């Protein structure tokens, strides 16, 4: 009975340990689609830019918008953390024990 | 204080359309801050959610 | 101080598009084909932007 309480208690505690892990996975998940969206509306601008009648000055204007995404970008990667892992800061591994 | 202008003005036009250019250039970049704004709302409510 | 070497002379800066448009800026220090942004001094001296 003790030894079986014991595996209970442990299994249990795993029980958190995983949903801990889900939400971190849904943290950086959410990141990653607003990341995404960024990126695509940069390709938008992107073919945009192709257009030769542009002159320089609608260049610059269409460049202004692509660096403020970029910029945006940069933020949310660097400002983005779970209960402080900077988890779109750096190539990381993270434990979860779930026996 | 502006003083009066004693002779006529020389390529007026460009002076304009340099000030056109300014202007525009600034409406850009605020057009493309709001959109910045809007992006970090909508990351903000799914990090609230999360 | 910069090192930079050649004649140091005084310019103002007229730039064109591929339409054919033409603008003109303030005033600016031409070294051979370099340029440095310059400020003017309140006596009609002129120095350079940092």
């Amino acid at each position: 009975a003790n030894r079986f309480t014991a595996n209970i208690k442990g299994l249990t505690q795993a029980s958190r340990n995983a949903n801990d892990g889900i939400s971190i996975a849904q943290t950086t998940e959410g990141a990653l689609n607003e990341i995404n969206n960024n990126l695509q509306r940069v390709r938008e601008l992107a073919v945009q830019s192709a257009n030769s009648t542009n002159s320089q000055s609608d260049l610059d204007s269409i460049q202004a918008e692509i660096t403020q995404r970029l910029n945006e970008i940069d933020r949310v990667s660097g400002q983005t953390q779970f209960n402080g892992v900077k988890v779109l800061a750096q190539d990381n591994t993270l434990t979860i024990q779930v026996g | 204080l502006a003083e009066a202008a004693a002779t006529t003005t020389e390529n007026p036009l460009q002076k304009i359309d340099a000030a056109l250019a300014q202007v525009d250039t600034l409406r850009s970049d605020l057009g493309a801050v709001q959109n910045r704004f809007n992006s970090a709302i909508t990351n903000l409510g799914n990090t609230v959610n999360n | 101080a910069a090192g930079v070497t050649g004649t140091a002379s005084v310019v103002k800066m007229s730039y064109t598009d591929n339409n054919g448009k033409t603008i003109d800026g303030g005033l600016a220090v031409k070294v051979g084909d370099d340029y440095y942004s310059a400020t003017q001094n309140k006596d009609g001296s002129i120095s350079i932007n940092t």
